[PDB]
């Protein structure tokens, strides 16, 4: 048998959410910036001996839409709540996105992971143990991924996977 | 107008002729923010708009257009530099025609504009409004017809010519 899993990918503007996305689903780099509206992919993998059917929504980073923004979190089983390790604003978003989700979808256990995407840049404005102790503060997964290199990619979207299954369990 | 300046985009669907959009820009309320996109529409400075794509048009919403510079939907710069500073909110998105600023947030117009196809009225106070389709709304409403949900185009709108009419 299989299993679906709704990952919805969020995070400001400019952070890699497209391009971890495009990685896991073409295996190579966007360079260019091209930014996103809205974009849903497919994509059919194992996870722990497990077939599943990954459905991605790959969100704009915006904050003006929030009636979108509120449907996204009530379909979306699992968020990846991306910042990028030389933006530091984009890392003190974070606990907006975890606050609206838990809002949204009327929990305080939502299946979500830590991203901190473009670490193989040299221009690092956030410390990994800043990201680590929020991550541990929240109980939930913290990742540094690079979509240029492919670094942390599937890893990124599988434990997404993973922490909605330990969600469902409970 | 006996006041207002009028411009015209040529507009192309794959380099072939789509029809002329004109616009009246409200220089007598939006001084600024009006003569960036004239002179930008006759070049006059030594860059503008003149070959340049509607890169992102959704229907029911809007046809965005004007990165001459990247030519990628990030890009754009003004002819006093490349930003400048939301000039007022006079004027609101009050129904399609409506000529206003694309920007990045607060103060960073640059030459990326949007032409409404409704009313938008959640952009007022965020976005500044200087113009308005004069002639040529027909021509607006058969672009927005190659737009699609996430903004890309079925073909290539570009546009192939412009100026400043009167
Ligand atoms: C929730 C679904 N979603 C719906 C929706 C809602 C409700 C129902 N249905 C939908 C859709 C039909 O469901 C699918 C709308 C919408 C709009 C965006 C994203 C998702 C949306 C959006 C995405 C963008 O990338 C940019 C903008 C909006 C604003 C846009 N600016 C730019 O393009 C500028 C350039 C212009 C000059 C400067 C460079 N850039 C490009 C790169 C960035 C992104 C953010 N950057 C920042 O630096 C931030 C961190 N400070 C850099 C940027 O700012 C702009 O001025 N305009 C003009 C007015 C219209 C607007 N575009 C637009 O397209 O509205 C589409 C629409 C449909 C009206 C709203
Ligand atoms: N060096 C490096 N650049 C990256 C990385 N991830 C993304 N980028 C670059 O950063 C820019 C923005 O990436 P993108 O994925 O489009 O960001 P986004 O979060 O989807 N932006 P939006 O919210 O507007 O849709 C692009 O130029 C892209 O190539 C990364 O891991 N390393
Ligand atoms: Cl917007
Ligand atoms: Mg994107």
């Amino acid at each position: 048998s299989m299993t679906e899993y709704k990952l919805v990918v969020v995070g400001a503007d400019g952070v890699g959410k497209s391009a971890l996305t495009i990685q896991l689903i073409q295996n190579h780099f966007v360079d260019e910036y091209d930014p996103t509206i809205e974009d849903s992919y497919r994509k059919q993998v194992v996870i722990d001996g497990e077939t599943c059917l990954l459905d991605i929504l790959d969100t704009a980073g915006q904050e003006e839409y929030s009636a979108m923004r509120d449907q996204y979190m009530r379909t979306g089983e699992g968020f990846l709540c991306v910042f990028a390790i030389n933006n530091t604003k984009s890392f003190e978003d974070i606990h907006h996105y975890r606050e609206q989700i838990k809002r949204v979808k009327d929990s305080e256990d939502v299946p979500m992971v830590l991203v901190g995407n473009k670490c193989d840049l040299p221009s690092r404005t956030v410390d990994t143990k800043q990201a680590q102790d929020l991550a541990r503060s929240y109980g939930i997964p913290f990742i540094e991924t690079s979509a240029k290199t492919r670094q942390g990619v599937d890893d990124a979207f599988y434990t997404l996977v993973r922490e909605i299954r330990k969600h469902k369990e409970k | 107008s006996m006041v207002n300046p009028t411009v015209f985009f040529d507009i192309a669907v794959d380099g072939e002729p789509l029809g002329r959009v004109s616009f009246e820009l409200f220089a007598d309320k939006v001084p600024k923010t009006a003569e960036n996109f004239r002179a930008l529409s006759t070049g006059e400075k030594g860059f503008g708009y003149k070959g340049s794509c509607f890169h992102r048009i959704i229907p029911g919403f809007m046809c965005q257009g004007g990165d001459f510079t990247r030519h990628n939907g990030t890009g754009g710069k003004s002819i006093y530099g490349e930003k400048f500073e939301d000039e007022n909110f006079i004027l609101k998105h009050t129904g399609p025609g409506i000529l206003s600023m694309a920007n990045a947030g607060p103060n960073t117009n640059g030459s990326q504009f949007f032409i409404c196809t409704a009313k938008t009225e959640w952009l007022d106070g965020k976005h500044v409004v200087f113009g308005k389709v004069k002639e040529g709304m027909n021509i607006v409403e058969a672009m927005e017809r190659f737009g699609s949900r996430n903004g890309k185009t079925s073909k290539k709108i570009t546009i192939a010519d412009c100026g400043q009419l009167e």
